[PDB]
C-alpha cells in the first residue's frame, strides 16, 4: 500500500507535469498570458515625452 | 474712422472667441476586449499541490 500510495502520487505528478508541458507550450506559441514568455513593452516614456512636449507649448512666449 | 491705434502686444496675447460652428468632440480611449492578461491581485493562491513538481523535491 505504500507502494499504491506513491504510485498515485507519482503518476499525478507525471500528469501535472506534462499538462504544464501542453500549457507552457500553447502560451509560448501564442505569447498570451503575462507571466512567462511575455515581453513587456510600456508607452510611458512617450506619454511622459508628449505631456512634456505638452506643458512646453504653454511656456512658449515672452 | 475714430479708430484707435491698438497696443505693441495687443495681437501677441491669447484670444478666446465664441465659436459659431461646434467644437470637433475628444478621441474615445482605444478598446482592445482581448488584450494580454495578467494574474489579478484578487486571485486565490492555494499552495502547490506536490509542491514544486521539479525532480524528487516535493
Amino acid at each position: 500500500e505504500k507502494s499504491l500510495h506513491y504510485l498515485y502520487e507519482e503518476n499525478e505528478k507525471a500528469q501535472i507535469r506534462l499538462l504544464e508541458d501542453e500549457v507552457r507550450r500553447k502560451m509560448s506559441e501564442r505569447n498570451d498570458y503575462q507571466a512567462y514568455y511575455y515581453r513587456p513593452s510600456v508607452a510611458k516614456y512617450h506619454r511622459i515625452s508628449k505631456e512634456a512636449a505638452d506643458e512646453l507649448e504653454a511656456l512658449r512666449g515672452d | 474712422f475714430d479708430w484707435d491705434r491698438p497696443s505693441y502686444g495687443y495681437f501677441s496675447r491669447a484670444k478666446v472667441i465664441q465659436s459659431a460652428r461646434e467644437a470637433p468632440k475628444k478621441e474615445e480611449k482605444v478598446s482592445y476586449p482581448d488584450a494580454t492578461p495578467g494574474l489579478p491581485e484578487d486571485y486565490p493562491k492555494p499552495p502547490a499541490k506536490y509542491g514544486s513538481r521539479f525532480h524528487w523535491l516535493e
